[PDB]
Order: structure tokens, then C-alpha cells, then sequence
């Protein structure tokens, strides 16, 4: 599924340069759009 | 004039004077006017900023560079997305109401179209790059996630111009259509041309009553309501969609290098009326552009690898020719059957018959040779998609096992044959009224006794092997 | 330990040298630092860890926007840039509720953005400052300790005009992609030129150019569209150390990185004292460039910059960059940056296409040459593979070739003299009699006693063993022969070119794995043919 980009940081561990990551969706992007872009809060 | 879908509005105006020369019947209700009439200045129907944006779009050389103009009705203030395009007379404006009225949310959605397109294309990038089926499946999943339609499928248009459902992602309770084939006549060539021009075709509700477009009586010809995004589907396709059980549709053209070529479509179907907001439509459009690019890549790579494989097969056949007598090419694993895609092959050498796989009997092949000599004596080789169409008397005797047949001439008595069975052999699918099942049956009727067409590359390989074997025979 | 992974130690050492030069009030000696700081040696894990932290956790941002890092759950501010108070028109302090800094609707949209699980459709968010109403693009990303909000000021205008700007940028990118699609194909140079022109038209920067990263990891300017009065830079090669590997990783992370003004003073990011370490700015679009690159850009004469990564499939690979330089400060709107990213993704897809097609064509050409060579050897004397038009010199890219057969020397193009080739054969037998061939970038580094005599004409070799005395040689000249650019303490492009020429002073181009595979296939065929004679 589509997801926001997760950003990684380079760390020097065990003599290796590791791109250690920093830090579930079931509804479609359209359902997320309807949920997030609801204007009822502006009324 | 023509008819448009009731989910939007259409106003066609004179480019030089901005005077309205035509409009849809629902324009007044859509804009809250119910004034709007022939000759009315269109800029007076929208706010001042909307008029400025419309003028800027009008004077632009490439109007498509700003298609979605966010304008506001002067009366109600509701936002609309105006898609502007040029016709022979003036400029046509397709006004689709914007569900999101908050300006901040509108800007956020405008940027989210780009963000979602970028993320989907990034998903596409991660693919290894050597599998068209994987690419199609990934695109289908991405498009279903973005739009949320009940069905999303990829249609591939074959050289015959008939379509195949090469990928699909559907609701669990719907009939699958993957692997289906339908006749080329199901998509008229005019519709294919329009898909080439207007890459995205959206039908909100097939059963909705279309809206007439009243145009000025002073216009000589009917308004060119062709590139309009609100154009209503024809009765034939509307009834076809109703029978299929699909109410909403979102077709997107897949364009590759041919002058561009329409490789196929990515069509989304919904069991109920559906009209997704503009940000998602444009995210899908950008994803489709990237998909077309990568698909052209995959096709070119496939051609290169096919050439490489054919060259290796020819080299192995040359090695076999050098190692033993010519018949040895039809005795080892890398035989002529690997040169081209076929269901069988055969070698006639000094009156000796060497069949492989699905091939006719000795008497049948002798009859075929006699027919070839009678009708095609002056030929260095030929390819027939269907022996019945060519006119072979014994085709009915061969049946569906042998329908397509390619002959390479070595000499007056030695021949190479590549036999291919009828198409319905490698087409499997579950399934008068215009229905998917009827389309599949009609297609099977079209190719009843016809094999797959012999590709240009396949015939080039056959001719190359023919030249090599002719030189070897002359040496021997 | 590879080449890129070995470059991390060199990057750390050069970073330390630059920091010491800054601390002591001296001037960074670029050429001497590169000469002294060579690959290999040993560097303690402390130095590399500190270098990585300073690059990724520097604690400074660009003053063209502000940054606010908040707790994910409580919305309490755990960090903020020192210019946030002025940028927002402002109370702002540790523990302040970030929702109190923006209007009610903006706070609601921020709340909606935060509560997202995996993907959110409010990122960026068009928000307004509570006190002044100033519009901002709030770009949200997640770090180990919370959520970082990059507030980039947006032009005040009619919302329809903002939507129009985004639409125009995206449609320009789409038109550029359509132009890229309708190309003859099989020509990477044309692709790069078209992309450079399209990107310059889209962004409007004074200079735009494409960098290709070679297997050595050094870079080459393969395309450019500049202002007429500006100095050309096409054909320029620079050392790999000029773009550190950490920076290349961050460019893979940040697909479009913008530097508005190199001479602007970085803004410190005040941080909660309860956090274990400095805040991570890897994903932040406001992360300030280090003084090293800021000084490099100032010396170059470029103030603004916009670097877009070219990512190809290889678990992705950074084939290079498309960098736009400006002679004055230039900040572009975020929608234009996303349009640029979309165009760059299309460029990456088509470039991967071209690279794989070129690989296939090279394989086909090599096969044809091998087949012709076998045909000539079978139906002619062995010298037939060197005295005829499709000789062994045409098998692989080389400046010369040679065949030693039973004491007979058959050279082609640029090859060592007869005595020199005898000396080379003696060296190979003395030191490399346990192998069946070797590829060398430079005979000097390989330990050949006399590579200096050969000079720059013959630097590389791809000797292939046919027998104990019969040999096939492929020779190349030093890279500087094929490198031409119309142009070293200061960090300036001319200094970089001179340093690069120093690195490859006595080395030829690397022997590509495909070329060595072709050489070995031809070797096997010829050994089979000869052993039966
Ligand atoms: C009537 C005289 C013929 C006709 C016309 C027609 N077709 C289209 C476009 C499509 N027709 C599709 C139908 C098929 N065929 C199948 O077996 C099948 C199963 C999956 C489908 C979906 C098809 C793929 C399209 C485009 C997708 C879509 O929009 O749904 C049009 C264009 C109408 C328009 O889009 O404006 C016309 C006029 N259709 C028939 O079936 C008759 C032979
Ligand atoms: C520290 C002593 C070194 C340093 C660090 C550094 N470089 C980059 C990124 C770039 N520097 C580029 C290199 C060159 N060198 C040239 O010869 C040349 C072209 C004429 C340039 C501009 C380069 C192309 C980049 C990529 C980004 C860009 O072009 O702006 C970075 C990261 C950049 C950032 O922070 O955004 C760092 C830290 N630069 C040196 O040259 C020193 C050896």
C-alpha cells in the first residue's frame, strides 16, 4: 500500500554503516480523503 | 448540440469576446443562476479573480498547461474546477463542482495530487524491471488504492486490436474478468482515438439522464463536443455497462512509443455511481503517465532479450548442422521448436518426415506440400494464421489442432514447418444481450479456427534460419 | 571494503580537517587535504560517529523557513528554531501546545495530520499563523522523538492563485515528461540534454547541470544549460570526496534538496534539555548545508542550489544528480519542488531503460565480434584476428591491443614496443603465473617495474593467457587523455578538476565487468581452438 516516506539515519555500529530507520492502514486513499477533508469542523 | 453527463456543466464561449455561444441545460442550476443566455459575457458569471484566471487561460498559447482553473460562481460563491479546451469556434469550459470549499483544503488537495503521484511512481520504481505482468499488477493495486473502485483492470490491445484483461484487482464478491478476451469491435476506433487524445475518460453514472448542450443557432456546424471531459457515453456503451453491472467508470489510456501508440487501458468500474475528487484523478493520471513510460521500457527490453534468445537458438542449430546431418536439428533438445513460439514443428528432408509436438500426419503433410506447390510454387516462405482462410482443402481434416502454419523453403523437396493451434486453446475463462460473456463468446467465434498471428520478429527468425539451412544444404 | 564504504573514513577525516581549519582561523587547504587524506588507514569509530551525527544532527536550519518539533501525542513543543518566533509573528517555548500557534482550522488540520497511521492526505498542510495570519506550508515528518513540522512561508495571494501555481508547475513537469517520452531512444546524452533544458525551463535557475557518478564514485558533468555569460562546466570531472557518501545518502533520502542562500546565517534549533541527543534533521527540508559546502558554493560563485537525485533500480542506486545553481538567492514554492521530483522520477525510469538497453546492445555487439573472430581464426591463420578489420581491438573499448604468438608480436593502435612487451610478459610470468589473465587500471600501481617508461600512452592492461607463451593484451591510456574541460587551495571547481586529474594521474578507465567477461569468453574460445592445433 501507499505510505509516507520513512527517513533513515546512518549509524556506525559493529564497524558497519547502517541506515537505521527512525521509529496499519486498511482503508483506501479515497476513504482517507473523505475522512480527513471533511469540512464539518468549519461549520 | 451533443449531450453531457449531469455531474457537471459545460459553457462554450467566443475566445475573442468571451460571449457565450453555447451551454448545457443544467448550467443555470449548477451555477445557481436559476443571467445565463446566448451572448452573455461569461466573465460576469464568476467573481473578478475567476474572470482574471479565465482571461489568463484564454490568452495562453498552450491552454492545457492550466486545465483545472479554480473559479467561483458570482451568485452562490461555490467553487468549480473549470477545464478549458479549444474547439474550432471558441473555448469550451467544463465546470465540475468542487466538493472541498475550504481554500486551505483545496490547496492541500492540489499539492496532494502531486504527493500521491510521486509516492505511487516511487512504488513503481522499486520493481526489478523485467516483468510486464508484475508492472501491471502493481499499477492495478495502486490505482485501486487511489480511487477505491470496486474493479480495476488492465486491458492490453493485441495486434488484432482485440483486448485482453491482463491484470485485475476487484472486490472479493465480484466475478473475475482476468484472462478474458473480447472482440476489437467492443471499443470503436473512434473511442480509441479519443482515449489517445483525452487520456482519462470518467463516467459518473451510466443510468443518469444526459444533459443537452444548446448551442447558438448562428453556428454553422454542431459544436465539437469531443475533447470535453463531460461528454456523455453513447447508448450502446451505457447499456453495456448497465448489463455488466457497472455504473461508474474511470478509463485511463496507456500510451507507449509507436507517433504514440495506445497499448491499452486501465479501467476502473464501480457497482454504484462514483465521482472521485480532482486530486485523486490527477494522481492517477500522473501514475498512468509513469506506467506508460516504464511499460515502453519493458517492451523494448523484451524485444532485445527475444532477439538474443533467437540468436542463441540459431547458433545451437548451426552447431547441430555442423555436427551431423541436417535432420539432427530435429533430434536434440534445442530444436527448431525453440526458434519461435509454436505448438509444433516439422522437417521434411529428402522425403523423410520428422514431426515434433503437434504436427499433421505423413499423409496430411504430403497433402499440405502438394497444396503449397500447386498454389505457392514461386515463394521462398510464407505464414498463414488460419489454414482455412488461406484455402487449404485439408484444413478441416487437421481440425483445431493445426490452424496456423509457417513454411520455410529450403529446396524443391525439403521444407521447415512451424504449426500453431487455434487461439482458444490457450484462453481460459469462466463464462444477444451486450454482456461480458457474450463478448467472450463472440471473440471465440472470431478466432474459432485461427491461431495467433505470426509476429514480424518470429518470421525474421524463420527466414534467418532458412538462409542458414539453405547455405548448409548447398554446401552438403 | 568496497569504494563507497571506504569513502566514509575519508569523508570523516576531511570533515575533521575542515573543522580544525575553521577553529584555528586558518583557511581550508583543499588540495593538500585531499593529498594527505587518502583511502585506507584507520579511523576510530568515535570520529566516524561524530561526523555522522554532525552531518545528520547538526542542529542548524536555513533561515528561509522555521522548524517546530512536537510530541506526537501531547502536541507539546520539544524543539523549535530560533527564528520561529519571528517567522510566526509572535508564546513559544518548551512544552507549549503547538495548536495554540495557528488558527483553529489550522490546528484541526494539524490534529488530523498527526493522527494518521501510515499515510496522511494533509502533508503539507496550508496553515495560518494565529497572531498574523501568515500562510505556511507545514511539511510533517516523523523522527524518533516526535513529529517535525517544517513551516515554509507561502506567498500571500488569492487561494485560486496558489492552486494555479501548483497546477502550472505540475503541467510543466508533465509536458517535460511527454517530451522525454517522444525521443528517438538509445541515446543517453540526448536524454540528459532534454532533461536539463526542461528542468531549466521549469525552475528558472541560472545554471542547470547533470552529474553522473562513475564506478569510482567520482562525478562528471554530462549535461548543462547555463546562462550565456556564465562559465561552462560541461565535461568537468571532480573527485568522489567532493560529495561525501553521507550527503549522497541524504540526497537519496531527500529527493529534492533546496538551498536558498549559502551566505545566510544558519538558525540554531533550540531543543528540550530532556532529549538524549541532538534532534535529527535528516528528513527536514530546512537542514542547513555544512560550512564546507557553503564555502564551496561561495567560492564557486553560486548562492542558491537545487539538487534532485537521479535514482535508478540497482535497493535503489543514485546514478547521479540534477543540480540547479543560481547566482543569487532563490527559493521556489513547494509545489514546484514536487513537480521537479515527478520529472526526476520520469527521468530516472527512462534512464534505467536506456542503461539496460545499452547493456543489451553491448552484449550483442560483443557476440558479433566474437563470432567474426572465431570465423576468421577457423578459416585463416591466427594473425587473422589482428590483421583484419574486426580485430581483437574492436572487442572492448581500448586505446590499443596486441597478440603475442610464438614470439611474433602483432600490435594494434597504441601498444608497448617489442622490448617493452617482452618485459611485461616477463613480469607477468614472474609475478602472475598462477592466474589466467588480469585487468589493471594502472601498471604503476600494479607494481610493474617500468610502467613509467611506458608513460601515459599505456596505463591499463587486460592481458589474457592463451598459453604459457601466447598472450592477448588490451591497452588503455590515462583517463586525462579523454577528458577535456576549458579550465588549488581554494574550494573552487578548477581546484576540484586539478585534484581529480591528480587522482587519475597514471590510471586508465576501469575495465568494466562486461568487458572482462567478453575478454574471458574470447580467451576460452581461442584456447579451445589452439589446444587442438
Ligand atoms: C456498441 C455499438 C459497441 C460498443 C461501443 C463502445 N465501447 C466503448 C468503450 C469500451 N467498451 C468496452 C467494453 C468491454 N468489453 C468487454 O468485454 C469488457 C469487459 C471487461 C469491457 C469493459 C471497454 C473496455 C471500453 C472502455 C472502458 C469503459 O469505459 O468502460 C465505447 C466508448 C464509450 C465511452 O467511453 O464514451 C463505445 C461507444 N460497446 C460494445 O460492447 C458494442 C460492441
Ligand atoms: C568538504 C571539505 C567538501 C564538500 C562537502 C559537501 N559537498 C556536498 C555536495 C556537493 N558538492 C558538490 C561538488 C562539487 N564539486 C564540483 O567540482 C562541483 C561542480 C562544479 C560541485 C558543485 C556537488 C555537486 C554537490 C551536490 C549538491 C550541490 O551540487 O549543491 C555536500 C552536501 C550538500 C548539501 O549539504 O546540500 C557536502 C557537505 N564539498 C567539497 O567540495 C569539499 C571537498
Amino acid at each position: 500500500r501507499l505510505s509516507d516516506q520513512e527517513y533513515m539515519e546512518l549509524v556506525f555500529e559493529n564497524g558497519q554503516i547502517l541506515a537505521k530507520g527512525q521509529r496499519q492502514r486498511t482503508k483506501s486513499i479515497m476513504d482517507l480523503y473523505e475522512a480527513e477533508y471533511n469540512e464539518d469542523f468549519m461549520k | 448540440g451533443g449531450y453531457i453527463q449531469p455531474f457537471g456543466c459545460m459553457i462554450a464561449v467566443d475566445e475573442s469576446s468571451f460571449r457565450i455561444i453555447g451551454y448545457s441545460e443544467n448550467a443555470r442550476e449548477m451555477l445557481g443562476i436559476m443571467i445565463l443566455a446566448m451572448g452573455t459575457d461569461v466573465r460576469s458569471l464568476f467573481t473578478s479573480s475567476s474572470s482574471i484566471l479565465l482571461e489568463r487561460a484564454f490568452v495562453a498559447r498552450e491552454i492545457t498547461l492550466l486545465n483545472p482553473v479554480w473559479i467561483h460562481s458570482k451568485n452562490t460563491g461555490k467553487p468549480f474546477y473549470a477545464i478549458l479546451h479549444r474547439i474550432d469556434v471558441g473555448v469550451v469550459i467544463d465546470l465540475e463542482p468542487a466538493r472541498t470549499e475550504d481554500p486551505a483544503l483545496s490547496i492541500a488537495g492540489a499539492v496532494q495530487s502531486q504527493k500521491l503521484a510521486v509516492r505511487a511512481i516511487s512504488q513503481l520504481q522499486a520493481l526489478p524491471g523485467g516483468d510486464i505482468k508484475l508492472l501491471c499488477d502493481t499499477v492495478v493495486e495502486s490505482v485501486r488504492d487511489l480511487t477505491g473502485y470496486d474493479r480495476v483492470m488492465v486491458y492490453k490491445f493485441h495486434e488484432d486490436e482485440h483486448g485482453e484483461v491482463v491484470a485485475e484487482s476487484k472486490r472479493d464478491d465480484l466475478e473475475p474478468y482476468i484472462g478474458l478476451h473480447y472482440p476489437a469491435t467492443d471499443i470503436p476506433q473512434a473511442s480509441r482515438f479519443l482515449f489517445k487524445q483525452n487520456r482519462v475518460r470518467m463516467i459518473v453514472d451510466c443510468n443518469a439522464t444526459p444533459v443537452l448542450v444548446v448551442q447558438d443557432d448562428r453556428l454553422t456546424q454542431s459544436m465539437c463536443l469531443v475533447g470535453s471531459t463531460l461528454r456523455a457515453p453513447h447508448g450502446c456503451h451505457s447499456q453495456y455497462m448497465a448489463n455488466m453491472g457497472s455504473i461508474a467508470s474511470l478509463a485511463m489510456a496507456v500510451i507507449i512509443n509507436g507517433s504514440m501508440r495506445l497499448w491499452g487501458l486501465v479501467v476502473c468500474h464501480h457497482t454504484s455511481s462514483r465521482c472521485i475528487p480532482f486530486p485523486l484523478r490527477y494522481a492517477c493520471e500522473f501514475l498512468m503517465q509513469a506506467f506508460g513510460l516504464q511499460l515502453n521500457m519493458e517492451l523494448q527490453l523484451a524485444l532485445q532479450m527475444s532477439e538474443k534468445r533467437v540468436l542463441r537458438t540459431q547458433t545451437l542449430l548451426c552447431d547441430m548442422l555442423l555436427r551431423d546431418s541436417p535432420a539432427g536439428i530435429v533430434t536434440q533438445s534445442p530444436s527448431i521448436m525453440d526458434l519461435v513460439k509454436c505448438d509444433g514443428a516439422a522437417f521434411l528432408y529428402h522425403g523423410k518426415y520428422y514431426p515434433l509436438g503437434v504436427a499433421p500426419s505423413e499423409v496430411q503433410i504430403k497433402d499440405v506440400v502438394e497444396w503449397l506447390l500447386a498454389n505457392h510454387a514461386d515463394s521462398t516462405g510464407l505464414s498463414t494464421d488460419s489454414l482455412g482462410d488461406a484455402g487449404y482443402p485439408g484444413a478441416a481434416a487437421l481440425g483445431d489442432a493445426v490452424c496456423g502454419m509457417a513454411v520455410a523453403y529450403i529446396t524443391k523437396r525439403d521444407f521447415l514447418f512451424w504449426f500453431r493451434s487455434h487461439t482458444a486453446k490457450e484462453i481460459k475463462w469462466g463464462g444477444q444481450r451486450m454482456h461480458p460473456r457474450s463478448s467472450f463468446q463472440a471473440f471465440l467465434e472470431v478466432v474459432k479456427s485461427r491461431s495467433q498471428p505470426w509476429e514480424t520478429a518470429e518470421m525474421d527468425a524463420i527466414h534467418s534460419l532458412q538462409l542458414i539451412l539453405r547455405d548448409s544444404f548447398k554446401e552438403s
